[PDB]
């Protein structure tokens, strides 16, 4: 019915008779040489045109193919028969095996649920890592954001993450790749597959290699799998590899669309397209997903738009600094920066309280006299000042940590550290029990017996 | 015989339009009667509709629209070899100081493409 | 679309039109010169290249009943800016022109039946009264309208419909 | 009247022998800095290598409502409108 009247890049013009113009959202449909080519609707233009983005390579496209008009939203299948199986944007099976066992599919063009139907919580959920959860500690159903540069170890930190909670954890869980390396995806299956945890995990992969299009839906198409788990009245784990790949995806299209740039020239709707992405992450009284995020920090510049406003969706942020990760604390994570709805005295209790507030001063004071350092060397600081360092420099090796994924990096075997060992460690360190060991002692040693046990051969 | 028209003046851009059949090439090398001298144009780009636009090697001043275009169907060329020694030229190679002609043998266009 | 560009050709045709009596001929001579526009080979050549004279000169050669030197001096204007294809723009602006300087108003009229041919009378008087122009109808039948009738006049709508009062009261939630 | 002016037309375009380009086939509309404006070519696809004059290809890049937008895979200095 349709004729194709333009191919710019992702982009697709399409003409139709004036009494049958597709609904935006719509999904079409063309043949494309020896393959099915899928475009969706995102605009209305005059005339019975319309314009859209293609799921799929535009190139060998011709003007004036004939265009079939499906009269639905891109849908895909959702519940129990995803599990275990890695899946397209649009749906498919990837891996060899057969069809999917569908009874239900979604479109992946949803609502968020609305202000009656949120719940609240305050169920404190442990993780393996000292830094985390002493200083950013995060709730069952909250989002967590991994903010850092390229390099840094967001899907390291993530991947831990995954081991500790989403195996302590009894519920099902959803992994949508989203522009990132396919190799990382490869590695995860079969991982996944000889520890006999796959059957618990859908997988959504829209790796980087996959034109814009891809990139930029598949990150709905691992929503509407984890809100159909979600309604059905589970508890729900959602990782997605990086999401600022989902706004690039948004920013590459968004010239063709005829959209004027903004700011460092992203597209005008960015806080839009991110807001209505977001806010459909959310626990609710049926059923309840927890979220660890991977947030890409474009140049390392933490004040770029896209960072700027992925940090006010988040419950607790991590944020991942190149200047630690390149002296070799791993994990790479900065305290002064670092910071989670979680830290206060009446979640935490008092104690968790003033320990993280103390070490936060620790170390702020530290930057202080660092540029009196730099110029004048430690000799001139006073005796108090020369403590405020010995005590500084021992906090920041102790937040380091061996990960039994870093087991094959560091080739040391990987603690897990229960929060009392951490809070404990902290206490003593500040009220200087520890004053009398050096600061090789502290590093990546799992707990502070293992500090001292260290120091006893330096 | 001029084939051409200029159609714009601004500043030291100006357009020139010829018939469909007979646009000059990039890089291509126009003449024009600024009053009593000749200016010299060069081809940047060629527009749609046998329109050409081109920067003038030159002053502008004085350019009316409608002035005769001849179209010199080569690149700028300069003279080259021994006879070009000692001697001051400018970019178009016409001697720059008081000394007569240049004995030129040869003249090269100056757009080339490398070894 | 076409319209902001067609407006002041339209205008200056029509007041040609006026001050030489020839509105008439001049409404006939549009529609060829749009329905010209419309054929596939033509309107490949005005997607084209060319040098605006030279398309000038072949349009006006298929163009041969427009009047030389006044119909055909206006394709070549607008072949100076390459309006063309407006054309069929720069028409139904002649014609609205022409029908606010006549005085008169197409006017429409939506019902569940056939309307009464009297009521038509007092439908047209009312119109005529509404608006200060004489008023063409042409009424139409249409199964959407449960019943009552539809009258629009421009972009003036009174809706006395059963079907717009149902959706109007059940708008009272 | 409608349907006798519109053969009228199609008898006066024959008359005149304006016609279209053979699909698979276009001219060269503008040059500018490598970057070739092309009409015609209504079967030409996305990314697909048009031969030009010479012997040396441009990549169509933009598949236009009246023209293809593409880059030559060489020197382009040579080329004219109306090739
Ligand atoms: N805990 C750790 N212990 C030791 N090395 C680590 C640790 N975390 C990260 N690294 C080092 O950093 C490298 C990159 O880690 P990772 O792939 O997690 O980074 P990323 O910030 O997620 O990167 P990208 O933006 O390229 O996807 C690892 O291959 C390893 O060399
Ligand atoms: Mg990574």
């Amino acid at each position: 019915t349709g004729k194709i009247v333009q191919v710019i890049g992702a982009v697709v013009d399409v003409e139709f008779p004036q009494d049958a113009v597709p609904r935006v959202y719509d999904a079409l449909e063309v043949q494309n040489g020896n393959e099915r080519l899928v475009l969706e609707v995102q605009q209305q233009l005059g005339g019975g045109i319309v314009r859209t983005i293609a799921m799929g390579s535009s190139d060998g496209l011709r003007r004036g193919l004939d265009v079939k008009d499906l009269e639905h939203p891109i849908e895909v299948p959702v519940g129990k028969a995803t599990l275990g199986r890695i899946m397209n944007v649009l749906g498919e099976p990837v891996d060899m095996k057969g069809e999917i066992g569908e009874e239900e599919r979604w479109a992946i063009h949803r609502a968020a649920p609305s202000y009656e139907e949120l719940s609240n919580s305050q169920e404190l959920l442990e993780t393996g890592i000292k830094v985390i959860d002493l200083m950013a500690p995060f709730a069952k159903g909250g989002k967590v954001g991994l903010f850092g540069g390229a390099g840094v170890g967001k899907t390291v930190n993530m991947m831990e993450l995954i081991r500790n909670i989403a195996i302590e954890h009894s519920g099902y869980s959803v992994f949508a790749g989203v522009g990132e390396r396919t190799r990382e995806g490869n590695d995860f299956y079969h991982e996944m597959t000889d520890s006999n945890v796959i059957d618990k995990v859908s997988l959504v992969y829209g790796q980087m290699n996959e034109p814009p299009g891809n990139r930029l839906r598949v990150a709905l198409t691992g929503l509407t799998m984890a809100e159909k788990f979600r309604d059905e009245g589970r508890d729900v784990l959602l990782f997605v590899d990086n999401i600022y790949r989902y706004t690039l995806a948004g920013t590459e299209v968004s010239a063709l669309l005829g959209r004027m740039p903004s700011a460092v020239g992203y597209q005008p709707t960015l806080a839009e397209e991110m807001g209505v992405l977001q806010e459909r992450i959310t626990s609710t009284k049926t059923g309840s997903i927890t979220s660890v995020q991977a947030v890409y920090v474009p140049a390392d510049d933490l004040t770029d738009p896209s960072p700027a406003t992925t940090f006010a969706h988040l419950d607790a942020t991590v944020v991942l600094s190149r200047q630690i990760a390149s002296l070799g604390i791993y994990p790479a994570v900065d305290p002064l920066d670092s910071t989670s709805r979680q830290l206060d005295p009446l979640v935490v209790g008092q104690e968790h309280y003033d320990t993280a507030r103390g070490v936060q001063s620790i170390l702020q004071r530290y930057q202080e006299l660092k540029d009196i350092i730099a110029i004048l060397g430690m000799d001139e600081l006073s005796e108090e000042d020369k403590l405020v360092v010995a005590r500084a420099r021992k906090i920041q090796r102790f937040l380091s940590q061996p990960f039994f994924v870093a087991e094959v990096f560091t080739g040391s075997p990987g603690k897990y550290v229960s929060l009392k060992d951490t809070i404990r460690g902290f206490k003593g360190i500040m009220e200087g029990e520890y004053d009398h060991l050096p600061e090789q002692a502290f590093y990546m040693v799992g707990s502070i017996e293992e500090a001292v046990e260290k120091a006893k051969k330096l | 015989m001029a084939t051409g028209k200029i159609v714009q003046v601004i500043g030291a851009v100006v357009d020139v339009e010829f018939p469909q059949d007979a646009v000059p090439r990039v890089y291509d090398a126009l003449e024009v009667q600024n009053g009593n001298e000749r200016l010299v144009l060069e081809v940047q780009q060629q527009l749609g509709g046998g329109i050409v636009r081109t920067i003038a090697m030159g002053s502008s001043d004085g350019l009316r629209r409608g002035l005769d275009v001849k179209d010199l169907e080569h690149p700028i060329e300069v003279p080259v070899g021994k006879a070009t020694l000692g001697r001051i030229m400018n970019v178009l190679g016409e001697p720059v100081d008081m000394k007569g002609e240049i004995g030129e043998e040869e003249r090269w266009a100056i757009h080339r493409a490398a070894p | 679309e076409f319209i902001t560009v067609a407006r002041p050709y339209a205008k200056a045709a029509f007041d040609f039109a006026v001050e030489h009596q020839s509105v008439e001929r001049w409404q006939d001579m549009l529609a060829f010169a749009a329905e010209v526009t419309k054929n596939e080979q033509m309107a490949e050549l005005l997607s084209g290249a060319l040098a605006p004279e030279t398309l000038a000169e072949s349009f006006i050669a298929v163009a041969g009943e427009q009047l030389d030197e006044n119909g055909q001096n206006l394709i070549r204007v607008m072949a100076e800016n390459g309006r063309l294809n407006a054309l069929p723009d720069v028409l139904e602006q002649f014609i609205h022109l022409r029908a606010v300087s006549e005085a008169t108003a197409e006017v429409d009229v939506i019902s569940a039946a056939a309307l009464s041919e009297q009521q038509l009378a007092k439908i047209s008087a009312a119109m005529e009264k509404r608006l200060s122009r004489k008023v063409k109808l042409n009424a139409k039948i249409d199964k959407s309208v449960m019943a009552g009738v539809i009258i629009r006049a421009g972009d003036m709508v009174i809706d006395g419909s059963v079907r717009g009062r149902l959706e109007r009261l059940a708008d009272v939630l | 009247n409608s349907t006798e002016i519109s053969e009228l037309i199609k008898q006066r375009i024959a008359q005149f022998n304006v016609v279209s380009e053979a699909h698979n086939e276009g001219t060269i509309v503008s040059v500018s800095d490598g970057v070739i404006r092309i009409h015609g070519l209504a079967d030409a696809m996305q990314g697909e290598m048009i031969s030009l004059p010479g012997n040396r290809y441009a990549i169509a890049l933009n598949l236009e409502r009246d023209s293809v937008g593409a880059v030559v895979m060489g020197p382009y200095a040579d080329l004219a409108e109306g090739m």
